[PDB]
């Protein structure tokens, strides 16, 4: 689904069709270079997505003080401390599900057990 | 009398609130028509038949509310498929032979696919929406598609005509999400379901409150909801008054008006006297038509030049 | 008397508790998502539903042990101004403030109010109001009564205006 | 007759494809003429109908989930009936209909609108049915000179009112 | 409450009520008067019902009746035995009497 | 099945609707015709297995004795269902011929759909005949029946010149109703009839009020 580029001119390529050999050959519109196809997927429109209450993750959240503590362990290190905060989504129908971050073992992990 | 009654509805607009629009505004809204609505309500009972059948009211809702392709409309992949009868895809093979048992086609497959719940939650089945998409064209687009019981529901589709192919086919995906009805009637959106009770004669001659079943609604029309089966078309019922004028008649229409704004004026500070309320109805609409009192509305009438 | 004022402190710790344990149930993950409206939307109604039960059960508890010289009951039943709902307003608890319906958005990021922790939903976070008149208050709870009392300062100043042109 | 050998042959290959070989091909020749004989009973390819049930009975065969419809087809299950079954979603397979049942469920459920429940109490008197099952509420409607309005409304039977 | 049956049994008044009443006691033209004010009250009830579908009781209406008997009563002092001198064709053709009495439209012509 | 079968059902409801809207406008139908089973109207006019024959159950009417009592002056009436979709000015003009050739003064007529300009304007020819069109979807639900609009009644020109000698009124004043209104149509009505209106009041039940058609 990503957008390559000619190796030779950073330019957006565009899927034109093989006229008699029948394979989609990614030809750039600036230069002459030339390139087949992995897949037959060219477009893809997703009208519906659940995605984006876990990321934003620095290597650091716990360095701000603003963030709250628990006693709940990280499940590898089992270290008792842990850094603890909901969906990073804001949707009129997100959950309110948990994400657990540690120091420790550095790890994020939930609390949904269905 | 109308200055005693105008008076006396207007003491109690001081007295107000501030979902479903109420207050202020919305009284404004229904004594200054403004063809606009803002809540196109209307209330449905079933037919007396049925009276708590929660698959026929299931039933009715399917019947009645519209929906599109993007109402089911999840997986809309596009490919390029170069046999026409042989796909490339491995999981879609056997279909081809479901309708394997008419070539100068170009060798690019539009693939649509949608969600079993959301297709049988409002009781159709896959086979007759291909239908359905066969049928609107039947000259450009060769139409496949699979089994009710598989496990992903797939439609296979192709432009046939004896390069330019990407955006032509684009646009022709657009318009088919876009456009085409699927059952119901449009202009009605999500229908719920309460369990409301009506005080009823009883058969030994007393009075209960008995359960029913109702349908309320986010969308107007009149024009077509008495006409599907299983409806009481008498008891129907809508707040968007103008409606009522114009399928039933003036008389219902000032009946109708009446009631809304007594729920509206009866919703807190309750009561006055029937007959204030009633004249002032009566006069806003005995012209032949409905008339919003404006700079506009009754003043450009035979009517004294100094009023 | 101070066996009611305990007996009302511990009526609103029990509503309390079944608040976290509600709150504990939606966190892990597992609820009804009653039906009609949605998941938050059905969260709020519990928390609304049983803090209002503890209000007038708080209410009722206190009216039931006022006394019969007790003059303002003697007001109040006698009629012409206060009602059940001013004394228990008074004199057990306020209950939670709010601007329609929903209780104090989160106006800074993450929280209502910049002096507590990040994301919380806990009677005291979104400022149920916990004590009566009498004992005082909390700065928070001063601020958010000074908000209810604002916004109907304001649909007042406007809907006379409102009311006033349609009238005429 | 083209439908007439088309389905023949069809009914053919999906019955000498089966693991379940056709040693006894007359009598599956037999169970072919016999199911399209009865196919044909609802149509006789006059009607545009004709091809749907064709299209539900075959592809269930060729399901796979399941394959126990060709051994259970073969071994019994008599093609005259399972015209007037109409049994699809009743058939291949019974995990599938489970989660059917569930899936309705689900819908019939959320389907369901809003329910907010209007929590009562003894302390007032209703007007109609004069009962203390009052349905009370409580917010503030009228300018800063009073408190809130006491709204009532009983829930034993509707009566909305309010107290001074 | 309302059904009376001068001949018959069960809703038979009691004598006690009427002096006039004992000798009354299967007279035809008085069942006649009470059965046809009474399918007169059973048509009103039909139509009541029509009228309004939900049996609400309370209704805003003109000139109080309750009070204004008991106002009739405790001033000219009722007591607990004696039976009334009053006779059913007084009453039944009273009531019919202040029914037309009642004028609100002064005028001669059919639509009036 | 598919549609078919409620096409049908909703062709035989507007039948019912069209027979009552006759009925009610003072023409002698039994009252139990209204009441004919869907499954008997649908052995009764179709001709093989799902095809009405609309053509043919079109029927005539006369006037009741008490409809000659009040009024001295309704010929016969006559009804139609085309079967093609829009309707042709040829046909409709062979349809409005065949009733100036019958000498009927009342034209009742049902399109599938839409018609065209060109028919519609030798709608109002022939006078003192009078033509009308419905829409079978506008006429499959009869508005009567719906409990929020009340009761209707024609008047006599006597009857409505003794109300204006009696009211004191002149012919102005009073209320108005639309020409284009859905009970005007039910009715048939036209300019300078007086509609008397009974409604279920809820101060004294029963009230009387008044309409003149504009
Ligand atoms: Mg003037
Ligand atoms: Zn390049
Ligand atoms: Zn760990
Ligand atoms: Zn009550």
């Amino acid at each position: 689904t990503t957008f390559r580029f000619c190796r030779d001119c950073n330019n957006m390529l565009y899927p034109r069709e093989d006229k008699e050999n029948n394979r989609l050959l990614f030809e750039c519109r600036t230069c002459s270079y030339v390139e087949e196809a992995g897949s037959p997927l060219v477009y893809r429109h997703e009208l519906i997505t659940n995605i984006g209450e876990t990321a934003g993750v620095v290597q650091d959240i716990g360095s701000d003080p603003t963030l709250p503590r628990s006693d709940r362990e990280c499940p590898k290190c089992h270290s008792r401390e842990n850094v603890f905060f909901q969906s990073q989504q804001r949707r009129k129908d997100t959950s309110m599900v948990l994400f657990f971050v540690c120091l420790s073992c550095s790890h994020i992990f939930t609390s949904d057990q269905k | 009398v109308g200055v005693l009654a105008a008076q006396s509805i207007g003491e109690p607009a001081t007295q107000m609130t501030l979902k479903v629009t109420s207050g202020v505004p919305r009284l404004k809204e229904i004594l200054n028509v403004a063809k606009n609505m803002k809540t196109p309500s209307l209330t449905v009972y079933l037919e007396p038949g049925h009276a708590a059948d929660q698959e026929q009211a299931k039933l009715i809702r399917s019947a009645i509310e519209h929906t599109t392709l993007k109402s089911v409309t999840i997986a809309s992949e596009i490919y390029y498929d170069p046999d026409p009868r042989s796909t490339v895809i491995p999981e879609d093979e056997e279909i081809i032979q479901l309708h394997f048992s008419f070539d100068q086609q170009s060798p690019w497959l539009l693939r649509l696919e949608l969600d079993r719940a959301a297709m049988n939650d409002k009781d159709l089945t896959m086979g007759q929406v291909g239908e359905r998409i066969k049928q609107t064209f039947k000259n450009d687009l060769f139409v496949i598609w699979s089994e009710d019981n598989d496990e992903k529901l797939i439609i296979r589709c192709r432009v046939v005509r004896p390069a330019e192919e990407d955006h032509m086919l684009k646009k022709i995906e657009n318009t088919m999400l876009e456009n085409i009805t699927l059952r119901g009637v449009e202009n009605i959106e999500r229908v719920v379901m309460m369990k409301y009770d009506r005080k009823v004669p009883s058969p030994t001659g007393e009075y209960v409150k008995e359960p029913e079943w109702v349908l309320e609604t986010d969308g107007v029309n009149l024009s077509e909801v008495m006409t599907v089966p299983g409806i009481d078309p008498t008891r129907i019922y809508t707040n968007s008054f103008i409606d009522i004028m114009e399928v039933l008649g003036i008389e219902a229409g000032r009946a109708a008006l009446y009631k809304e704004v007594y729920n509206v004026i009866a919703s807190d500070g309750s009561y006055v006297n029937y007959r204030h309320m009633a004249l002032l109805v009566d006069v806003m609409t005995t012209q032949g038509g409905l008339t919003s009192v404006t700079r506009h509305g009754f003043n450009r009438s035979n009517t004294g030049a100094l009023m | 008397d101070g066996p009611t004022m305990r007996e009302i402190t511990e009526t609103i710790a029990e509503a309390k508790k079944k608040v976290l344990d509600v709150t504990k149930e939606a966190q892990a993950n597992l609820l009804t998502a009653k039906h009609g409206m949605t998941l938050r939307e059905s969260f709020e109604d519990n928390v609304v539903r049983f803090l209002n039960e503890a209000r007038d059960k708080a209410g009722r508890l206190a009216e039931v042990n006022l006394k019969d010289l007790n003059n303002v009951k003697q007001m109040v039943m006698a009629g012409s101004k206060g009602s059940f709902i001013n004394i228990a307003q008074m004199s057990a608890c306020v209950g939670q403030q709010s601007v329609e319906g929903k209780r104090i958005a989160f106006g800074f990021v993450d929280r209502t109010l910049p002096h507590f922790s990040k994301d919380d939903y806990s009677p005291e976070s979104k400022g149920f109001v916990e004590n009566s008149y009498l004992r005082g208050l909390t700065p928070q709870e001063f601020f958010f009564h000074a908000m209810g009392g604002r916004e109907g300062l304001i649909d007042t100043a406007v809907k006379t205006a409102e009311t006033g042109y349609i009238q005429r | 007759h083209k439908l007439r050998d088309q389905v023949l042959k069809a009914l053919y290959d999906v019955l000498a494809k089966e693991s379940e070989h056709p040693p006894q091909s007359i009598l599956h020749t037999a169970k072919a003429i016999e199911s399209e004989m009865n196919k044909v009973n609802n149509c006789d390819t006059n009607e545009a109908a004709y091809k749907a049930r064709y299209r539900i009975i075959y592809s269930n065969v060729i399901s796979k989930n399941n394959p126990d419809l060709k051994h259970k087809i073969a071994n019994g299950d008599i093609t005259p009936e399972f015209l007037a079954t109409c049994d699809a979603k009743d058939l291949a397979p019974a995990p599938l209909k489970q989660k059917i049942e569930e899936i309705a469920k689900q819908n019939l459920y959320n389907a369901q609108g809003a329910t907010i429940e209007r929590s009562v109490t003894d302390r007032f008197t209703c007007g109609k049915c004069k009962e203390k099952k009052v349905s009370y509420y409580q917010l503030q409607t009228r300018s800063a000179d009073e408190p809130l309005t006491t709204f009532c409304t009983c829930e034993a039977c509707g009566n909305r009112w309010k107290f001074s | 409450r309302y059904r009376v049956d001068l001949l018959n049994t069960d809703h038979t008044l009691d004598p006690s009520l009427l002096e006039s009443g004992s000798e009354i006691l299967g007279d035809l033209k008085l069942q006649v008067l009470l059965d046809e004010e009474y399918k007169q009250l059973v048509k009103d009830r039909k139509f009541l019902r029509e009228v309004f579908v939900d049996g609400e009781a309370n209704w805003p209406l003109p000139v109080n009746i309750r009070r204004i008997i008991q106002n009739a009563q405790q001033t000219f002092h009722i007591d607990h035995t004696k039976p009334s001198d009053l006779t059913i064709k007084d009453i039944v053709l009273g009531v019919k009497d202040l029914q037309e009495n009642l004028l609100v439209l002064r005028g001669k012509n059919e639509i009036i | 099945d598919q549609e078919n079968e409620r096409n049908i059902s909703r062709l035989w409801r507007a039948f019912r609707t069209v027979k009552e809207m006759v009925k009610d406008r003072g023409y002698f139908i039994t009252q139990e015709e209204v009441e004919l089973p869907l499954e008997d109207f649908k052995a009764k006019y179709c001709d093989s297995m799902g095809r009405p024959q609309r053509k043919m159950m079109s029927f005539q009417a006369n006037p009741t004795e008490e409809s000659i009592s009040k009024f001295p002056d309704m010929g016969s009436l006559w009804v139609e269902f085309c079967d093609e979709p829009s309707v042709g000015v040829k046909t409709m003009k062979t349809f409005v011929i065949h009733i100036q050739e019958k000498n009927f003064q009342t034209g009742i007529f049902v399109y599938q759909n839409n018609i065209t300009p060109s028919a519609m304007k030798l709608v109002p020819s022939i006078p003192p005949a009078t033509i009308e069109t419905f829409n079978e979807a506008a006429l499959v639900v009869n508005i009567t029946h719906h409990e929020l609009v009340p009761k209707h009644i024609r008047l006599s020109s006597d009857e409505k010149r003794e109300l204006l000698k009696r009211y004191r009124l002149k012919e102005s004043q009073l209320p108005r109703i639309q020409r284009a209104d859905p009970v005007a149509l039910y009715l048939g009505l036209k300019r300078g009839e007086v509609v008397k209106i009974i409604r279920k009041s809820e101060t004294s039940g029963r009230y009387a009020s008044y309409r003149i058609c504009m």
